[PDB]
């Protein structure tokens, strides 16, 4: 199927409170391999899965090179921000980075993306043609016009078409056992009755793996998309993820429900009915 | 990998 | 600025089984900013030995934390996620249901 590696930036400045926080993750799909965080002791980019602990120390004493420069980037872009919107030094601001690549089930360059937002809204963006820029607002085009002189979409294409797809593959391939797996959802069904003429009914959807999945409720194979609690995919902790959907049913009408569930790991979708 | 160079906005 | 409050879920890893080890998770998120207070309780009391994912985001910036730790659940054992934001004017309580 479709992948993707993406890194996550996070800067958030510190007022009197010394230096500024700085946070980076790196993803293959839904699996983070690395982390640096500027807090913590090592100051060193760090190993999150197994499969990325293989790699020599040429790797990650260059990640850890590379990943300060970040550091240091986002560090002198707080203050620059700080000046494009004429705002206190006093109080603490945020901006975020993400970039990264997609690649088909046929691990060929799919898309690149290259994101940046200041206190969580949209700053400035990468379009899809890795040519231009969207610059949200005045302060951002100021940004975008930085940018264009100094060339850095036609080296950020490169990047997100070359060394981007070429990494992730080898991350695929080194963690094959991880990356390529599929855990179809092991599924299954409560019952609890809320009063003597209502019953809930759950569906679950458990231990599957990556973490893109459909679940939902239907009556009379009719969807309930509103009458129905569906709570976010979330991680069980151990790289797999968990997700249910539940619909207040009158009791005595639990036949006309059904339960849908789809899956990358599953051949077929599957329906199921409290029965 | 991460990219190799980064430009201040 | 903006800000936006965090969803929360409080479950275990596995299913629920009285007296076998596990693990209890609390996930929050679409929150903004990144400051936040996240605490999972025993009876009331806050567990100390806590852990948490990398601080990560969504495509729509809002962050997502996983706190978690090992526990043992038992039939009376009562445990619950207390959270606090400046989006939230008291802390927020959720309790663990083994059924969600």
């Amino acid at each position: 199927g479709s992948h993707s590696m993406r890194y996550f930036f996070t800067s958030v400045s510190r007022p009197g409170r010394g230096e500024p926080r700085f946070i980076a993750v790196g993803y293959v799909d839904d699996t983070q391999f690395v982390r640096f965080d500027s807090d913590a002791a090592s100051q060193r980019m760090e190993p999150r899965a197994p499969w990325i602990e293989q790699e020599g120390p040429e790797y990650w004493d260059g990640e850890t090179r590379k990943v300060k420069a970040h550091s240091q980037t986002h560090r002198v872009d707080l203050g620059t921000l700080r000046g494009y919107y004429n705002q206190s030094e006093a109080g603490s601001h945020t901006v975020q980075r993400m970039y990264g690549c997609d690649v088909g089930s046929d691990w060929r360059f799919l898309r690149g993306y290259h994101q940046y937002a200041y206190d969580g809204k949209d700053y400035i963006a990468l379009k899809e043609d890795l040519r231009s820029w969207t610059a949200a607002d005045m302060a951002a085009q100021t940004t975008k016009h930085k940018w264009e002189a100094a060339h850095v979409a036609e080296q950020l294409r490169a990047y997100l078409e070359g060394t981007c797809v070429e990494w992730l593959r080898r991350y695929l391939e080194n963690g094959k056992e991880t990356l390529q797996r599929t855990d179809a959802p092991k599924t299954h069904m409560t019952h609890h009755a809320v009063s003597d003429h209502e019953a809930t009914l759950r569906c679950w959807a458990l231990s599957f793996y990556p973490a893109e999945i459909t679940l939902t409720w239907q009556r009379d194979g009719e969807d309930q998309t509103q009458d129905t609690e569906l709570v976010e995919t979330r991680p069980a902790g151990d790289g797999t993820f968990q997700k249910w959907a539940a619909v207040v049913v009158p009791s005595g009408q639990e036949q006309r429900y059904t339960c849908h569930v789809q899956h990358e790991g599953l051949p077929k979708p599957l329906t199921l009915r409290w029965e | 990998i991460l990219s190799a160079l980064v430009g201040i906005v | 600025m903006i800000q936006r409050t965090p969803k929360i879920q409080v479950y275990s890893r596995h299913p629920a089984e009285n007296g076998k080890s596990n693990f209890l998770n609390c996930y929050v998120s679409g929150f903004h900013p990144s400051d936040i207070e996240v605490d999972l309780l025993k009876n009331g009391e806050r567990i100390e030995k806590v852990e948490h994912s990398d601080l990560s985001f969504s495509k729509d910036w809002s962050f997502y934390l996983l706190y978690y730790t090992e526990f043992t659940p038992t039939e009376k054992d009562e445990y619950a996620c207390r959270v606090n934001h400046v989006t939230l004017s008291q802390p927020k309580i959720v309790k663990w249901d083994r059924d969600m």
